[PDB]
RNA sequence: UGUUUUUUUCUGUCUCGUGCC
């Protein structure tokens, strides 16, 4: 029944916290560069290496500034939450190819509406 | 998909670790335990950012272990069906095609491939090309997917990808 | 089916897998591309020459696709046509390169084709910085070059933008001849127009965003691929220097931990030294490597010149500049990362190749079969005393007496031995019974260490003091590594001969075989035997797929060289399963062979055996006839072929001035009295032959004459060494 | 130029009578 689609999931993860590819490669780097000083310490694993040689291939903007902004232009709408992650992650070229991917945003909303908002998310790119 | 959610955990301190180094060996020990893991409620904990408090410990009966019920938040990645991501394509075989998302692995039969997308095992480099050989598709790529299933070995989670839908592939 | 009962043979098919046979037109392209690919790097096949090896492999490709011919028949029976005997690998070479012409022929003409297509798209959609297909020729005649081709491919792929529906800065082509020349013919946009100009004719605002297109299109280019392509990988000094973790974790084991401030290794020593590119290799996995060629800083600055303006009042300066920006820009994409990855590629390619060549050296000293016969050739062969004790410290030592025809006679076991700390009297009584038991003709002693070495010589003595050897004379006991006698008593064979067996008893045997017919047991063994024994330690880092391959190779011109007996794979299974590595006759049809000899009750009759009971095709005969042998026509059990059987007949009766009338089994006298021992040579004349065989026979005999003369004096000859005993440094 | 050994918590039934603090 979970799918992520239909905009269904559970009571826990309902009230989670969305997090950018730029936002999560940040995190991070600040964490690794925190733990690499303070001698006496235990390494990082694995995970965390392969999880930062994953996320550092996507990152679309690495100013913190362009994330604040991007997720401000967004917020201002009346889109779930779940639509604030793929949408700026993906960065789609016109709209029918996000109303492809994304079944949610048929009908949704205007198709105008959606291509200015594409635009915007493909300038701010860096 | 990653997320940022408040979680719970306690831990048993023994009594050795008693004295000015407490609550930093509290969190030293919460940091080791909570890191990589996984769980079939919130799904792959990625790492521990911030701790939010550190509770009464509640030393036991009869023994000198003491828990602490600590709230730390910390993020998480649970991915569910339906969702589009952006991975990368590590090996191409015959069987199937293999990704890497993040802390997972999903895979793509043939079956799921379009059959435009056929085979090279002639070349060196295991590719998949069509018939004008002008889009080309290999490894070390950024390639999207579908997740359309989902699955837990163990705390080891391996979700399962598709290649059904238009619009995935180099952008 | 397809494998056993094949027009053409199953070596043949299988080596010409990507191209299936060669026409006459692209034997040519082959024989071009084996000879261009033949040794770039280092200096292989310099014996043949330029034109005279080109046109030897061009002919080698044309007799395997017209006649199914393999490696070694068309090495041994096309002497003529290929390198007359210039080296071992002249048959898998010229293979390897006709597969790999054909395959660059097939991805040209893919390339073309597409090129074909996206041109005629560009047409059509455009005709209703531009997009022409005039890259598409280019990259299909761009055969040699084949990651260059698949580059330039990309590029004009990523550049015209590759959909399938259903003025900033230098020219392209103008900067990557400048570049390849070293001479900048062109500079960059000499305008009065500058960055601030031509960012605002995109929307960005930005001066970067011609800096983009240029690097895109300059990493997308196959000129400057080319241009950039062996100018490092030529000539690299790669500095090996341990790190701060890798000094104390390689501790001098590997290529980046042996030199602590060891550096300036040119692209000798890791391409011709393989055992460098497997330690780069290794060290580079976990740890860390130093492998940079420190030359750049001066191959990058020349470069800078050229596309960029000379003058500089602003159009001039800012044409200058913004040239000087693309070029950071296209050398940040795909300058420096792309010149290190070819490096790389290089590197792990001659480490590959550094360790196939062990791999293949080590098979053909150890694979030549030397067993110790009696004489050094009463009864065929001589009775191996495969001894394999187990520690010769009062435990049962594995004894077996083994005869000289691929099987075990008897064994015995030794639990005596000097156990008891005092006895120097029970381990010689428990010797001096097991050789009055039986009668063995030769000892075949095994070791460990030295208490194994001491209780061997003392063997030795005892049965050379008391005559224990034959009961009737002196017995030398050759001593015999623990080496393919320990893997070959676990084996598949070493089970089946005898299951309720200790293992001193199988060791014993693989033992008393390995110094008897070391042939039949690399022939009856899984070629994953072969495997167990390393080479060479780079052969690991190194993919196995090669050394497999040059191993079955070695196996197989061994297996052709010395033949097979056709009446050896019948009964006995000890000389059985030969039938895998013939030239022309692969495991699938061997084994049918084997079949039908098993099922009919078919005995080797002749070497028409598999042409009239109809086991075999007329492709598979023909390619196999020089590997073929049997006990008994008088031509049968040698490298004579049908074909060459009327002119073997005529060269021996010539020898032997006999009459000449139907010359295949009547007359023995130029038959019997020749391969008794010579006759006469002076009669048999090379050029008298070679007319004959161009006047009837469609073909030179000057080649084969001699091959032709050895198989009618001598049968079934071994091309195994002789008896190695072992040496000091060897025995240890 | 040599020197012979390694296995371990078992476990018992239901009923009646007598004596003692």
């Amino acid at each position: 029944e979970e799918d992520a689609s239909q905009l269904i999931f559970p009571k826990e993860f309902e009230t989670a916290e969305t997090l950018l590819n730029s936002e999560v490669h940040m995190l991070l780097e600040h964490r690794k560069q925190q733990n690499e000083s303070a001698e006496d310490e235990q390494e990082l694993s694995e995970v965390f290496m392969k999880t930062l040689n994953y996320t550092a291939r996507f990152s679309r903007f690495k100013n913190r500034e362009t994330i604040a902004s991007v997720r401000s232009l967004l917020l201002q709408k009346k889109l779930h939450k779940f639509e604030l992650a793929c949408l700026a992650n993906l960065c789609p070229e016109t709209a029918e190819e996000s109303k492809a991917l994304i079944p949610s945003l048929e009908g949704r909303f205007e198709d105008e509406e959606l291509q200015q908002i594409l635009d915007d998310i493909q300038t701010k790119r860096s | 998909m990653f997320y940022h959610i408040s979680l719970e955990h306690e831990i048993l301190l023994h009594p050795r670790y008693f004295g000015p180094n407490l609550l930093n060996t509290v969190k030293q020990k919460l940091f080791t335990e909570v890191e990589g893991t996984c769980t079939g409620k919130y799904g792959f904990v990625i790492a521990v950012t911030t701790i939010d408090n550190i509770g009464a410990g509640v030393i036991q009966p009869g023994r000198g272990f003491v828990l602490y019920p600590v709230k730390y938040k910390a993020i998480v990645f649970r991915p569910f069906k339906g969702e589009v991501v952006d991975a990368v394509v590590t090996q191409v075989n015959k069987v199937g095609l293999f990704t890497e998302i993040g802390p997972m692995s999903c895979f793509i039969s043939r079956h799921s491939i379009p059959s435009e997308m056929e085979f090279d095992p002639n070349s060196n480099p295991p590719c998949y090309k069509t018939m004008d050989e002008d889009i080309v598709i290999q490894q070390d790529d950024e390639i999207r997917l579908k997740i359309v299933g989902t699955r837990v070995d163990k705390n080891d989670i391996f979700a399962i990808g598709s290649l059904m839908d238009d619009y995935l592939g180099l952008v | 089916n397809e494998i056993r009962a094949t027009d053409l043979p199953e070596r043949f098919q299988l080596r010409s897998i990507p191209v299936k046979g060669a026409e006459d037109d692209e034997l040519e392209e082959e024989a071009d591309w084996i000879y261009r690919n033949a040794f770039a790097t280092p200096t292989i096949s310099l014996s043949r020459k330029g034109p005279s090896t080109i046109q030897k492999i061009k002919e080698a490709l044309g007799f395997m696709r017209n006649q199914h011919f393999e490696v070694p028949f068309i090495a041994f029976y096309r002497k003529e046509y290929v390198e007359p005997e210039l080296h071992i690998n002249d048959l898998w070479r010229v293979w390897q390169w006709d597969e790999k012409w054909t395959q660059l022929r097939i991805r040209k003409e893919n390339l073309t084709r597409l090129f074909e297509k996206m041109q005629a798209y560009q047409y059509e959609q455009i005709s209703a910085i531009r997009a022409l297909d005039t890259t598409d020729m280019e990259r299909l005649k761009d055969v040699q070059s084949m990651d260059e081709l698949k580059d330039v491919y990309n590029h004009f792929l990523l550049y015209y933008g590759r959909d399938i529906p259903k003025k900033f800065g230098l020219t392209p082509e103008q900067f990557g001849e400048n570049l390849r020349d070293s001479y900048q013919r062109h500079e960059t946009e000499q305008f009065p127009a500058e960055p601030l100009e031509l960012a605002k004719d995109t929307p960005e605002a930005v001066l970067e965003g011609a800096r983009y297109m240029v690097a895109l299109q300059i990493a997308r280019e196959p000129l400057v691929r080319q241009v950039l392509r062996q100018t490092f990988q030529e000539r690299a000094k790669l500095n090996i220097t341990p790190t701060k973790k890798g000094r104390k974790d390689v501790d001098e084991a590997h290529y980046a931990y042996s030199f602590k401030y060891l550096k300036n290794k040119p692209v000798k020593e890791l391409r011709d030294d393989q055992f460098l590119k497997i330690c780069l290799a290794e060290d580079e996995g976990l740890l860390t490597t130093d492998i940079s060629i420190d030359l750049k800083g001066t191959y990058f600055e020349e470069i800078k010149q050229f596309y960029y303006r000379d003058e500089f009042s602003h159009q001039v300066q800012e044409w200058n500049r913004q040239r000087t920006m693309a070029i950071e820009r296209a050398l940040q994409q795909f300058l420096y990362v792309q010149m290190a990855k070819e490096l790389k590629n290089k590197l792990l390619a001659e480490a590959k190749e550094y360790v196939i060549k062990a791999c293949s050296r080590k098979l053909y000293n150890w694979l030549r079969v030397a067993p110790y016969r009696p004489d050094q050739q009463q009864g065929k062969g001589i009775r191996v005393l495969g001894i394999a004790f187990s520690s010769a410290r009062d435990h049962p030592v594995f004894c077996a007496l083994v005869n000289g025809e691929g099987e075990v006679t008897d064994f015995l076991r030794l639990p005596h031995f000097t156990e008891e700390r005092e006895k120097k009297a029970q381990d010689i009584e428990t010797l001096k019974k097991f050789l009055l038991n039986k009668k063995p003709h030769v000892v075949t002693v095994a070791g460990e260490n030295r208490d194994a070495q001491m209780l061997i010589e003392d063997v030795k003595r005892i049965v050379h003091e008391l005559d224990q050897g034959q009961q009737l004379s002196s017995i030398g006991v050759e001593l015999v590594d623990n080496e393919l006698a320990i893997l070959y008593m676990n084996s598949k064979k070493s089970e089946a001969e005898f299951r309720d067996y200790p293992p001193v008893l199988r060791q014993a045997v693989s033992l008393a075989r390995r110094i008897q017919d070391p042939l039949i047991e690399f022939a009856q063994v899984c070629s994953e035997d072969i495997l167990c024994l390393k080479f060479h330690p780079l052969q690991e880092h190194v993919v196995k797929e090669e050394l497999l391959n040059a191993l079955y190779c070695e196996f197989i011109n061994r297996v052709n060289e010395v033949g097979v007996d056709v009446n050896r794979a019948i009964a006995h299974p000890y000389s059985q399963a030969l039938i895998q590595y013939v030239c022309g006759l692969g495991p699938r049809k061997g084994t049918h062979l084997l079949k039908i000899l098993k099922q009919n009750n078919t005995r080797l009759e002749s070497r028409t055996q598999l042409v009239t009971m109809c086991h075999m095709g007329p492709k598979v005969f023909m390619n196999c006839a020089g590997f073929l042998k049997i006990d008994t026509e008088v031509l049968d059990g040698s490298r004579v072929h049908p074909e060459t059987y009327e002119w073997a007949r005529k060269m021996a009766v010539d020898a032997l001035e006999y009459d000449e009338s139907a010359e295949d089994a009547n007359p023995a006298g130029a038959l019997e009295e020749i391969l008794e021992n010579p006759e006469r040579l002076k009669d048999l004349d090379l050029d008298a032959f070679a007319e004959e065989l161009e006047r009837q026979g469609y073909g030179d005999k000057h080649i084969t004459l001699y091959d032709i003369r050895a198989e009618l004096s001598c049968r079934y000859k071994d091309l195994r060494t002789a008896y190695r005993s072992p040496n000091t440094e060897e025995i240890f």
